[PDB]
RNA sequence: GCCGCUAGAGGUGAAAUUCUUGGACCGGCGCAAGACGGACCAGAGCGAAAGCAUUUGCCAAGAAUGUUUUCAUUAAUCAAGAACGAAAGUCGGAGGUUCGAAGACGAUCAGAUACCGUCGUAGUUCCGACCAUAAACGAUGCCGACCGGCGAUGCGGCGGCGUUAUUCCCAUGACCCGCCGGGCAGCUUCCGGGAAACCAAAGUCUUUGGGUUCCGGGGGGAGUAUGGUUGCAAAGCUGAAACUU
């Protein structure tokens, strides 16, 4: 767990100052599928953002749907412009690659 | 219990007991023959086979020697005897 | 008054942290033979690593050694790492074997280390049984695994790679990762690492060492 | 008079077990004689810890606990009330007392 | 009496009653 | 302390075996049935087991009391079911598949008004 | 923030409250709890430490030390290993008097089973 | 040993003996010394019993299981005899950090030459040579047989849905539900026993014999006296009467 939301960038942030990118992504998901941060915050899609570039690059494919499922649950809230900009994001990195 | 046959005792209860304690004891070991895929030697095996059993087409090993039964080599073809 | 004759100096932290500036330290004035920047060189702080970087990790402590003074700035060098006490004595419990295990690898500036390792083992989530112990072969061949790690991931690395190993610990995970097919491990990390001898300071090292 | 049937002791099946000392008087009793007991309480008290948290420089710490692994010895337990004398048909019960409610 | 000291009690009787008888 | 004691509530149940068909819920009406049906000495204790059959009348037409026989059964078999249709009458009945090998080893089964469901994955009954 | 650091060695019979600069070397104030009572009876007490947490709070409150962390620390070695009574009024009276206070951990010193103490093999009777 | 602050430190029910302006206690970085192996550590393991705990080696040794391997009664218990046997103890040498008999002081008490504090010799520690006693305890000799259950736990073997490795359906391990053998123990039972406490043996015993070794005969005297032998010594083993109740 954590203590608060914005520690998940900063542990991952971490990882990828080594190099090793699967510890950087599964703490990632691990932010999002916890019970006390599914209420909407402004870190919660920066770190979205980056759970789904993650999830290029060691093209795992069944790990980005479930957090986009889960981030879709969490934005009920009328603040579909973050799940449309998480969305599009993903979409564009992975044409790119 | 206490009217229990001793005389005809049922196969379930013959393969529980230990291979001591059978009315006629009996082993709990078989005779294999290992097939080894890419040659024509039938090998016969022991189950509980203690040595490392070669085949004498291509040398191979086909069992390997460990507590209880042997280990077959993964890939050959096994049936048991009689 | 013996405050008057003390100067406040400032305290820097080396390249791999955030926050740079961790606090004011004391020195009486040259008044003699007694030099002030001698007179501090010797300096051992105890810094947690929720200090260093403004995450929620406590417990995980630095030791940072003062070594040379530029301006009013302490220039600080690593000089090892601990866990706090209440975070090892957390993880004691009953109904599991404790794998620990130390390593002395030197590094490719000079340094040596002493990396000392703990492991636990995890009981299982479909568990019936009350205790989870391993054999004595599953710990003597986690424990080679543990120290051909810790030898080989410190190895050919310069010292600020080490450090930068040493914050989130990688090390404890890429452990956790291998030595899943003998025993399923529990919690591991890095206790502490020792600075057992350090090479001939010069100040090239350290001052490209803080950026 | 056999009182106890395992004599107060968890030695089954071994010949020595390595003496520890009392953590109350010094005194030299075994390793399974002895009533082991770990004590687990936040370092600060429950009245102190009101303004304990409106002086910390960090926002939401959460205070450590202090880890105490208590050995004593049976004469210091019934002084000190930590295990006290029962029945003799219910000596017979081992599970140990209820802290719930 | 406890019945290591008597025991002790007569140890030291034999141990003066085994110097007296020597000295002769 | 106002609880009363063995004979007045004794003798006020032994009063309330018999004699069911004149009391009542009214203590007035009791206190004078209470001196046509016993022998008592002086009124204080007669005020008090009069207490005790009003109070006891208030308990007892709601409802079985331990003490009192079942001349409480015979007011049940004085004074006081099943469905239309049978709970054993359902139409579907889930069978794990070790009761069909039962059913067919015992000559049934070719009759289906059963219906078999899925066998278990697990075997985690135990408490740990 | 300039952040000291305080000690406080919690005996059973004495209370050390020692406010000290970062790394530890240079003190700046120490304060005992034979400083502030006349009997050895009460020099563990609550109100010793009391005391002696006021005057220690005084003395750091004028060098410019704002703000404070907490190394609890018992007798330690082969003695008992609890802090005793005087830790909780320190620590109680450095965050009333006007102090901010840092992170809290246990120092008492644990040993890997060391050497023999100092009562009998039959106790302390 | 070097710092850098300061008037008390220690210890107790209360204190005093002891240490301290030649700088103690506390804090910091260091060096060295010797002992010791916490938490993990359980009615869990191994050993003939005494006992045995940091890592990695090397040296031999062993129970258990598996066995359609071999020998063919080789076996059980043990007069004489021998091996090991905690701690204390004795002698020769090396080592000595802490504890600590004797001892010197303090204070509690009428008195304490006891518990309670300060310091300390011999010893505790290691390498050789002795001594062979313990509530050395399951206060229960050893081998074999038979006689109810139950759920776990340690090891080895066999068979069964599944679940997890990740980095190759992935290898082999970690869990899940059973079975067999051996082992440390458990809860229950009007098997049965016992004087009872209790015991699955301390059962199958007046319905009395599977084999075999040491030992007890009311309480003291006394494990004393003497005699013998073992030991540098302290002592060990064998070891009675008279008398008394
Ligand atoms: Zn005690």
């Amino acid at each position: 767990y954590f203590q608060r939301p914005e520690n998940a960038l900063k542990r991952a942030n971490e990882f990828l100052e080594v190099g090793k990118k699967q510890p950087a992504l599964d703490v990632l998901y691990d932010v999002m599928k916890s019970k006390k941060h599914r209420t909407w915050q402004k870190i919660h899609e920066p770190i979205m953002l980056k759970y789904l570039e993650l999830c290029v690059d060691l093209r795992k494919s069944h790990l980005a749907k479930e957090g986009l499922y889960q981030y879709k649950n969490i934005c009920q809230q009328v603040n579909i412009k973050s799940l449309e900009d998480v969305v599009r994001a993903y979409l564009k990195m992975a044409e790119e690659k | 219990p206490l009217a229990k046959d001793l005389l005809h005792p049922s196969p379930e209860e013959e393969k529980r007991k230990h291979k001591k304690k059978r009315l006629v004891q009996s082993p709990n070991s078989y005779f294999m023959d290992v097939k080894c895929p890419g040659c024509y030697k039938i090998t016969t095996v022991f189950s509980h086979a203690q040595t490392v059993v070669l085949c004498v087409g291509c040398s191979t090993v086909l069992c390997q020697p460990t507590g209880g039964k042997a280990r077959l080599t993964e890939g050959c073809s096994f049936r048991r005897k009689q | 008054d013996p405050f008057s004759k003390k100067d406040w100096y400032d305290v820097k932290a080396p390249a791999m942290f955030n926050i740079r500036n961790i606090g004011k330290t004391l020195v009486t004035r040259t008044q003699g033979t007694k030099i002030a920047s001698d007179g501090l060189k010797g300096r051992v702080f105890e810094v947690s690593l929720a200090d260093l970087q403004n995450d929620e990790v406590a417990f995980r402590k630095f030791k940072l050694i003062t070594e040379d003074v530029q301006g009013k700035n302490c220039l600080t060098n690593f000089h090892g790492m601990d866990l706090t006490r209440d975070k090892m004595c957390s993880m004691v419990k009953k109904w599991q074997t404790m794998i620990e295990a130390h390593v002395d690898v030197k590094t490719t500036d000079g340094y040596l280390l002493r990396l000392f390792c703990v492991g636990f083992t995890k009981k299982r989530n479909n568990q019936i049984r009350k205790t989870s112990y391993a054999q004595h072969q599953q710990v003597r061949q986690i424990r080679k695994k543990m120290m051909e790690i810790m030898t080989r991931e410190v190895q050919t690395n310069d010292l600020k790679e080490v450090v930068n190993k040493l914050i989130p610990d990688s090390i404890g995970k890429d452990i956790e990762k291998a030595c899943q097919s003998i025993y399923p491990l529990h919690d591991v990390f890095v206790r502490k690492v020792k600075m057992l001898k350090k090479p001939k300071f010069e100040l090239g090292k350290l001052m490209e060492l803080h950026g | 008079t056999k009182k106890r049937r395992n004599n107060g002791r968890a030695k089954k099946g071994r010949g020595h077990v390595q003496p520890i000392r009392c953590t109350n008087c010094a005194r030299c009793v075994p390793k399974d004689k002895a009533i082991k007991k770990f004590v687990i309480r936040n370092i600060v008290e429950a009245a102190a810890v009101r303004d304990i948290s409106e002086a910390s420089v960090f926002d939401a710490y959460v205070l450590p606990k202090l880890y105490v692994k208590l050995h004593y010895c049976v004469s210091c337990a019934i002084h000190s009330k930590v295990v006290r004398n029962r029945s003799r048909e219910a000596r017979k019960d081992r599970t140990p007392p209820p802290r719930f409610r | 009496m406890r019945a290591k000291w008597r025991k002790k009690r007569m140890r030291r009787l034999k141990r003066k009653r085994r110097k007296m008888r020597q000295r002769s | 302390g106002r609880v009363r004691t063995k004979t007045v509530k004794k003798a006020a149940r032994v009063i309330i075996e018999k004699y069911y068909t004149r009391l009542g819920n009214d203590f007035h009406t009791n206190k004078r049935v209470c001196e046509e049906i016993a022998i008592i000495p002086s009124k204080k204790l007669r005020n008090k087991i009069a207490g005790y059959v009003t109070h006891l009348m208030k308990r007892i037409q709601r409802g079985p009391v331990r003490g009192i026989s079942i001349k409480l059964q015979e007011e049940e078999r004085e004074r006081r079911y099943v469905p239309e249709v049978s709970a054993l009458d359902q139409e579907i009945i889930e069978v794990d598949p070790d009761t069909k090998e039962m059913l067919k080893l015992l000559d049934f089964g070719s009759l289906s008004n059963l219906q078999v469901t899925q066998p278990t994955v697990g075997m985690n009954f135990k408490t740990p | 923030n300039v952040f000291g650091v305080c000690h406080i060695f919690a005996s059973f019979n004495d209370t050390f409250v020692h406010v000290t600069d970062l790394s530890g070397k240079e003190t700046i104030c120490r304060v005992t709890g034979g400083m502030k009572v006349k009997a050895d009876r009460d020099e563990s007490s609550p109100y010793a430490a009391m005391l002696a947490a006021q005057d220690v709070a005084q003395r750091c409150k004028e060098l410019g030390i704002t703000a404070l962390h907490i190394k609890l620390r018992a007798t330690g070695g082969n003695r008992t290993k609890t802090p005793g009574p005087g830790a909780q009024s320190a620590l109680r009276a450095l965050a009333r008097s006007g102090m901010k206070i840092g992170r809290i951990e246990d120092v008492t010193p644990i040993p890997s089973d060391s050497t023999r103490r100092k009562g009998g093999r039959r106790g302390r009777r």
